[PDB]
RNA sequence: CGCUGAAAGCAUCUAAGCGGGAAGCCCGCCCCAAGAUGAGGCCUCCCACGGCAGCCGGUAAGGACCCGGGAAGACCA
RNA sequence: CGAUGUCGGCUCGUCGCAUCCUGGGGCUGAAGAAGGUCCCAAGGGUUGGGCUGUUCGCCCAUUAAAGCGGCACGCGAGCUG
């Protein structure tokens, strides 16, 4: 398992063998190791990694301790690559490279308050004949005295979107290290700006 | 696989055999294989 | 003249070794342990019985079909969210919770209860983390 | 009128040493361990392996002819060994050995290749005709029971993989 | 559906034992999750402050308020 | 009976399995292909339209299939009427 912390830049697309190619953009690296997590002193296999260099400021002392020890510039975001434990301590773009597919998980656009059909495609009511102050509603809900009550995780209205969301198998299209850059092929989870984790993918 | 409340020999060649819980009739000939159910 | 009530006791550690034993024969001793009505000052409103620490948990013993006829259950409150569990199953993925749960059945339901059950310490394996409590073994 | 009685002849030279719950086979072509009943008694004499039963209920009389035939194959399988034979029968179908591994073509888009487990060898005398054989006659029946299932005699032409000896019972087609 | 195999000299997938075998079952994938009060783990930071498992006060690492805002958002977070 | 709102539709599901399809099987009067019959199996899936208030049903065009039942003949402090 491999895996770079980055952010989403942007959309375009190129052109590859007379096909236009959708593409989002990630800036990955480089990524210094701040922390290794071993079966001994912690019970599992994993490298926390760093990104973005932060004014020093900005760092408090228990965050400046933590970065000495593992004698490292201070840096915006600590996260973990679970069972990842590369040779070097920085990680670079460069262990993707074109034609390898990949998992991109990012925060989605948040919704906030959204309604039965935004949220669960729920098909509303009618817009004319009859219907009566519905046209979003969500129906019934239930049965009648048995069970005399609502199940566990009914779809409903509420909070949607500003949730971790994982994207599967999408082709790495190019790799750009004087950039640290990353071509996707295809959607990536989240605003541009937004943090994304970059994983070797779990489809064979 | 005849599936029935009441298992039979069919010919003489036939043998009631218990297994694993469930009474069978094996036979060399195929239609006459039975298990109780 | 009124009933004797004791003072508050230390309680006493001791220390089982369940390997070969019928799982639910081994139970019903470690409940009356828990409950302290081995002690001659039993108050059934105050938690004063035994400290139990188990360990080969694993290593439980059961007659019949049971490893794979008996089927522990958990209700999750969603729709089809019943899941069954065989011993077999159990033994193979949490030992220690099958001797706990024989326990935990045969405990008082209530707030008493629910502390008694925390005074049961139950390990797979031969080893218990406990050697500073000293505890003394018994044979049940 | 009883298999459990029947005192096994012992060859030399296989050896047969007993143990609680289990008897050793050695011989000349390898050790097998039967796991034996703690019930039954298994008795060594001159040349000869018996068992003896506790009592004369059904379990242990059960037990009783089973032991004797467990331990008198191991006799068996360490001195003579044991070997199963069959036959392939149909226009494309052959066997060839590669390596030690067995290889059928019996009409598939593929060959099928059956690779050895341990104490089984295989052998392809003809393209035709194929052996299985071992020490173990319990493995040896199960190897020729998969390489049967490969292709299993048709119900209606002579075509498939059969056992030797196996009868050619064919239904009528039209 | 078998292999080996008695009881029951034969036979038997079974009574001892072993194998194969479903979109189904467990796991594997994705998301939540230590109020998991059984409240877990690791890294790092602070420190033995005055007065009278308690109390009063001033600090420590840090935190909150306030303000500029935000593809975060009903408010709050 | 000092009130437990009714058919049908829409919306939203959820469950049973006596299974419509898909997966696994045995028997066949199973050559193959296609079927028939029984067994295991409830994970998912199970179309659009004409008629009629209809449920149902008939029909048109498809389909792997166009399953059958329960939930106050599920669901009017959710809508229709
Ligand atoms: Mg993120
Ligand atoms: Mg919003
Ligand atoms: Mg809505
Ligand atoms: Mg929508
Ligand atoms: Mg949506
Ligand atoms: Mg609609
Ligand atoms: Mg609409
Ligand atoms: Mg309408
Ligand atoms: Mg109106
Ligand atoms: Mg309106
Ligand atoms: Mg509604
Ligand atoms: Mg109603
Ligand atoms: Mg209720
Ligand atoms: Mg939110
Ligand atoms: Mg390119
Ligand atoms: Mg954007
Ligand atoms: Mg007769
Ligand atoms: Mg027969
Ligand atoms: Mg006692
Ligand atoms: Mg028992
Ligand atoms: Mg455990
Ligand atoms: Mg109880
Ligand atoms: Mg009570
Ligand atoms: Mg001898
Ligand atoms: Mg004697
Ligand atoms: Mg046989
Ligand atoms: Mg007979
Ligand atoms: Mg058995
Ligand atoms: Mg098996
Ligand atoms: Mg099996
Ligand atoms: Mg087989
Ligand atoms: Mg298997
Ligand atoms: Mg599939
Ligand atoms: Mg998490
Ligand atoms: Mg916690
Ligand atoms: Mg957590
Ligand atoms: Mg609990
Ligand atoms: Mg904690
Ligand atoms: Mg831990
Ligand atoms: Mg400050
Ligand atoms: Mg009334
Ligand atoms: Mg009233
Ligand atoms: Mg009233
Ligand atoms: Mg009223
Ligand atoms: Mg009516
Ligand atoms: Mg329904
Ligand atoms: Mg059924
Ligand atoms: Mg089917
Ligand atoms: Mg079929
Ligand atoms: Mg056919
Ligand atoms: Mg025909
Ligand atoms: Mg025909
Ligand atoms: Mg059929
Ligand atoms: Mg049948
Ligand atoms: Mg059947
Ligand atoms: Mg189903
Ligand atoms: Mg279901
Ligand atoms: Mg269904
Ligand atoms: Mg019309
Ligand atoms: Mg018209
Ligand atoms: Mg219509
Ligand atoms: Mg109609
Ligand atoms: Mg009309
Ligand atoms: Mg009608
Ligand atoms: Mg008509
Ligand atoms: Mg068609
Ligand atoms: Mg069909
Ligand atoms: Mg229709
Ligand atoms: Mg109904
Ligand atoms: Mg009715
Ligand atoms: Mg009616
Ligand atoms: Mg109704
Ligand atoms: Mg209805
Ligand atoms: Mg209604
Ligand atoms: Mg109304
Ligand atoms: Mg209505
Ligand atoms: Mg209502
Ligand atoms: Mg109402
Ligand atoms: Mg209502
Ligand atoms: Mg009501
Ligand atoms: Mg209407
Ligand atoms: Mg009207
Ligand atoms: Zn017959």
């Amino acid at each position: 398992m491999k895996g770079i912390l980055g952010v989403k830049v942007g959309m375009t697309r190129i052109f590859r063998d007379d096909r236009a190619v959708p593409v989002t953009v990630i800036l990955a690296g480089p990524c210094p190791v701040v922390q290794r997590r071993t079966p001994e002193k912690d019970g599992y296999t994993a490298v926390q990694l760093g990104f973005l260099p932060q004014n020093p400021k900005r760092v408090n002392r228990p965050l400046k301790g933590h970065f000495a020890k593992a004698g490292v510039e201070p840096v915006r975001i600590l996260r973990e690559i679970r069972d990842f434990n590369p040779e070097g301590d920085t990680v670079t773009v460069e262990i993707f490279k074109p034609g390898e597919r990949v998992d991109v998980t990012g925060t989605s656009k948040g919704r906030g308050f959204a309604g039965v059909m935004k949220r669960w495609n729920f098909a509303g009511g009618p817009d004319s004949h009859g219907a009566h102050k519905i046209h979003r509603h969500p129906g019934s809900i239930g049965n009648r005295k048995t069970p005399g009550r609502v199940y566990k995780g009914k779809k409903m209205a509420g909070h949607y979107g500003a949730e971790r969301v994982t994207v599967m198998n999408l082709e790495v299209v190019d790799v750009i290290p004087e950039e640290n850059l990353l071509l996707v092929k295809g959607a990536v989870p989240g605003p541009n700006g937004g943090l994304v984790i970059v994983r070797e993918t779990k489809k064979a | 696989m005849k599936v029935r409340a009441s298992v039979k020999r069919i010919c003489d060649k036939c043998k009631v055999i218990r297994r694993h819980g469930r009474v069978y009739v094996i036979c060399e000939n195929p239609k006459h294989k039975q298990r109780q159910g | 003249m009124k009933t004797y009530v004791p003072k508050q006791v230390e309680p006493r550690w001791v220390l089982i070794d369940a390997e070969g034993k019928t799982l639910g024969r081994l139970a019903t001793k470690i409940a009356t342990l828990l409950r302290g009505k081995h002690r001659p000052d039993w108050t059934p409103n105050v938690a004063m019985g035994d400290f139990v620490v188990v360990v080969n948990a694993d290593k439980i013993r059961v007659t019949g079909k049971k490893l794979e006829q008996k089927i522990y259950t958990r209700y999750s409150g969603y729709p089809g969210g019943l899941k069954k569990i065989p011993l077999e199953k159990m033994l193979a993925t949490h030992p220690e919770r099958v001797l706990e749960h024989a326990v935990k059945g045969m405990l008082p339901k209530g707030p008493l209860g629910r502390r008694l059950f925390k005074r049961l310490k139950v390990y797979a394996g031969p080893d218990h983390p406990h050697q500073a409590q000293r505890p003394e073994k018994l044979e049940v | 009128s009883r298999i459990g009685r029947l005192p096994i002849p012992v060859p030399k030279g296989v050896s047969v040493e007993v143990a609680p719950g289990r008897v050793k086979v050695k011989g000349p072509k390898g050790e097998l361990e039967v796991p034996v009943s703690p019930e039954m008694r298994v008795v060594v004499e001159e040349g000869v392996v018996r068992v003896e039963r506790p009592s004369d209920e059904r379990r242990h009389k059960s037990l009783h002819g089973l032991t004797r035939t467990l331990i008198a194959n191991a006799v068996k399988g360490v001195s003579e060994g044991y070997s199963k034979e069959l036959l392939i029968k149909g226009i494309g179908y052959r066997a060839r050995l590669v390596g030690r591994a067995l290889e059928l073509t019996v009409g598939f888009s593929h060959p099928v290749v059956v690779e050895p487990p341990e104490g089984i060898t295989f052998e392809v005398p003809e393209p035709t005709r194929v052996r299985v054989s071992g020490i173990d006659k319990q493995k040896v029946g199960q190897v020729a029971a998969n390489i049967r299932a490969i292709r299993k005699p048709s119900a209606y032409h002579e075509k498939g993989i059969y056992y030797a000896g196996e009868p050619v019972r064919l239904k009528p087609g039209k």
